[PDB]
């Protein structure tokens, strides 16, 4: 709606967005990844919340942020600075906790 | 696999007269008591034509293409093999190759680089060529083949087609009318200046039996050809004669 | 009626009295028919689409293809081949185009470099793996190959040029695995310091994006030359009919007639027949090795005899050189 | 007769030329066939005088 | 199988060569007929002799 | 000279197929697409 383009397919059969279970062990911490060579997942324990649902919107501006600078080399793809990937994915769960 | 043969005799070139000989068919048109003319690609008659023999004659010299060629064989127990076809007769251009074993016919337009002295030798010794690099096309059919048996074959090159007319007629050239049906027909498109025939040796060194062969070039005139009621082609007159 | 057509061809609305000829008699035509001889020989499409492995970009293979019929609706009729982006001519007339050679270029390559393979494009692939002429008569047919040239540890079996000292020649190969000199220093067959092998490996792999995903990228160049062109197109042949008037075309000649059983006796090369007025009134069927007299639909002179339309408006039709059991 | 055209045959014009340039070989041909007709029809008078 | 969109759209991107650069084509007819003719050039009109 | 009517077609093809736009000449466009009359009186206008 705001203008960034749909995230590729690959996420689907890439990301894990529900805990495993018991019997495999994953890290509940929310992190976006960016893999490299066109591939981008987000590790999520989500759960039913509206936290769950900022922290998502927060990770995937992380992540949004990553196919932006897909064009450039790979060492500078990377924010400006160090306070802009976080600050790009802040703004996405603001509007998001809008009424 | 190439041997140079000296056991030569040499001989100035023969000549005998073509009389009424070389008439083909030029299309593949059916007409029935009506006299046509055409213009193409035809021996003069009563032209001067090679003669070659095989006897210790050994005659296999390289001769120009020109327009065509009509080639003639007074055979028995098929001495006579095939032909090598080509410009610079070897590995830097294209070459055509025709060859008739006791089976079958086989056809092959490769870069080959041919032996000095080409020849074949019961016959189970293959021994024409020394290379074979780009092969663009290859075609096989059936076998073309006192003396019995007279062999006319006529061979031409215009628009990239390699035209055959063959003639298998019962027995110096005799005297009579016999027209050449077409044979294959090859879309090859490349150009030939030059050939040379290919002759089987009987090894028991080697004997030439007794055979000979005629090479006549073919010059574009008119004809007035004369079908019969079946369709087949009778008598012709040379307009220029 | 045959009466107003006489008033037709007389340009008048009064006939006076006596014999006048106005039109003639032929069959109308109906149909249209084609025939060609049996499609055999096709050319062969399937080892190279449907080949088992593709070659790498750098070593961007040859085959040549000729003496044969080449069926360009059906490998466009295959689904998985969604990328048919094609240059200098119509799709739609390849299937009747004829040239004298046609080569087939297979490599593979990822899915972002797929628009490197256009005329006047300029990429590693273009420069140092394989570059296309602007004036290209032919095109390229692309499509994924994940299910095949992917594996989960890393197909590494493609490679594709990094470096070159200079971009490739339009339809050039180069294959030479000398280690490229990127500083001044000599390489002295060392890939150390501003020396590397300009060879690359690609580890395709299943878990990709879209741009990533291998693709076979199969390359038709299509030339004409001096030499009689050999790859044709597959021809429909229609159902044959006979004894009605009907537009033919026989291997290639067009005319208008109704065809007959012929009694004729062909020569077995022969194939067309023609009468002293130098016609084709005969023609041997290309399916089948049956002779077909095209007999003119039955064509006759018409005339209309009258008396003046002064004194009456009753007409005789008169139909010249034919026997009226056949009217 | 040809009469200066590509072809004799006038549905062969038709089918392996465009029309624009087949309109003008058609033309061409109908003019040498009216040309023979009325060679052959003067001379027929003439005969008949 | 053997049932395809006859529609495909043109992908017009700049970096195309000129053989895919989009292009905008006006096609004119005219209808010069025998009906009174509507559509007039720039000509000046004369007074009738 | 004088019209009685005069019709404007606009569209857009692509660079190689403007050749395609003639009276008698065959193609995807001119089969499928767009096709002039033999007898036409009239004429095309393309820029890029
Ligand atoms: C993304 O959007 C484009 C354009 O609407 C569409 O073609 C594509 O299928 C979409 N992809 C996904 C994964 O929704
Ligand atoms: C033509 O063929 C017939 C057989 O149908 C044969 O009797 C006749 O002799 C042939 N004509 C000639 C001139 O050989």
């Amino acid at each position: 709606s705001v203008g960034l383009p749909n995230m590729t397919q690959g996420f689907w059969e890439n990301s894990m967005l529900t805990d495993p279970g018991n019997v495999q062990k994953a890290v509940c911490h929310p992190t976006a990844w960016d893999l490299g060579k066109g591939d981008f997942r987000i590790l999520m324990c989500t759960k039913v919340t509206m936290d769950d649902f900022l922290t998502a919107h927060h990770e995937m501006g992380h992540i949004q942020y990553d196919m932006a600078y897909a064009a450039q080399p790979f060492l500078l793809r990377n924010g400006a600075n160090e306070g802009f990937h976080e600050a790009v994915g802040e703004i996405m769960s603001l509007s998001a906790a809008t009424p | 696999q190439c041997v140079n043969l000296t056991t030569r005799t040499q001989l100035p070139p023969a000549y005998t007269n073509s009389f009424t000989r070389g008439v083909y068919y030029p299309d593949k048109v059916f007409r029935s008591s009506v006299l046509h003319s055409t213009q193409d690609l035809f021996l003069p008659f009563f032209s001067n034509v090679t003669w070659f023999h095989v006897i210790k004659r050994f005659d296999n010299p390289v001769l120009p293409f020109n327009d065509g060629v009509y080639f003639a064989s007074i055979e028995k127990s098929n001495i006579i093999r095939g032909w090598i076809f080509g410009t610079t007769l070897d590995s830097k251009t294209q070459s055509l190759l025709i060859v008739n074993n006791a089976t079958n016919v086989v056809i092959k337009v490769c870069e080959f680089q041919f032996c000095n002295d080409p020849f074949l030798d019961m016959e189970s010794e293959f021994r024409v060529y020394s290379s074979a690099n780009n092969c663009t096309f290859e075609y096989v059919s059936q076998p073309f083949l006192n003396f019995k048996n007279l062999r006319e074959f006529v061979f031409k090159n215009i628009d990239g087609y390699f035209k055959i007319y063959s003639k298998h007629t019962p027995i110096d050239l005799p005297q009579g009318f016999s027209a050449l049906e077409p044979l294959v027909d090859l879309p090859i498109g490349i150009n030939i200046t030059r050939f040379q025939t290919l002759l089987a040796l009987h090894r028991s060194g080697w004997t030439a039996g007794a055979a000979a062969y005629y090479v006549g070039y073919l010059q574009p005139r008119t004809f007035l050809l004369k079908y019969n009621e079946n369709g087949t082609i009778t008598d012709a007159v040379d307009c220029a004669l | 009626d045959p009466l107003s057509e006489t008033k037709c061809t007389l340009k008048s609305f009064t006939v006076e009295k006596g014999i006048y000829q106005t039109s003639n008699f032929r069959v109308q035509p109906t149909e249209s028919i084609v025939r060609f001889p049996n499609i055999t020989n096709l050319c062969p499409f399937d080892e190279v689409f449907n080949a088992t492995r593709f070659a790498s970009v750098y070593a961007w293979n040859r085959k040549r293809i000729s003496n044969c019929v080449a069926d360009y609706s059906v490998l466009y009729n295959l689904a998985p081949f969604f990328t048919f982006k094609c240059y200098g001519v119509s799709p739609t007339k390849l299937n009747d185009l004829c040239f004298t050679n046609v080569y087939a270029d297979s490599f593979v390559i990822r899915g972002d470099e797929v628009r490197q393979i256009a005329p006047g494009q300029t990429g590693n692939i273009a420069d140092y793996n394989y570059k296309l002429p602007d004036d290209f008569t032919g095109c390229v047919i692309a499509w994924n190959s994940n299910k095949l040239d992917s594996k989960v540890s890393g197909n590494y079996n493609y490679l594709y040029r990094l470096f070159r000292k200079s971009n490739l020649k339009p339809f050039e190969r180069d294959i030479s695995t000398e280690i490229y000199q990127a500083g001044n220093k000599p390489c002295n067959g060392v890939a150390g310091f501003n020396c590397y092998f300009p060879l690359r490996s690609y580890s395709f792999r299943p878990t990709y994006g879209v741009g990533h995903q291998p693709y076979r990228v199969v390359v038709l160049s299509f030339e004409l030359l001096h030499a009689p062109a050999t790859v044709c197109g597959p021809k429909k042949s229609t159902n044959l009919v006979k004894n009605k008037c009907v537009n033919f075309n026989f291997n290639g000649l067009k005319g208008t007639g109704v065809l007959t059983e012929s009694n004729k006796k062909f020569l077995p090369f022969q194939q067309f027949g023609r009468d002293i007025a130098d016609t084709t009134d005969a023609v041997r069927d290309p399916q089948t090795l049956e002779i077909l007299d095209i007999t003119p639909c039955s064509f006759g002179g018409v005339s209309v005899i009258t008396p003046g339309t002064n004194t009456s408006n009753q007409v005789a039709v008169l139909y010249q050189g034919v026997n009226c059991t056949e009217v | 007769s040809k009469f200066g055209a590509i072809s004799s045959v006038l549905n062969d014009i038709f089918s392996r030329l465009d029309p624009p340039e087949a309109e003008v070989q058609i033309d061409r041909l109908i003019t040498g066939r009216l040309q023979s007709l009325q060679t052959y029809v003067t001379q027929q008078l003439i005969r008949a005088a």
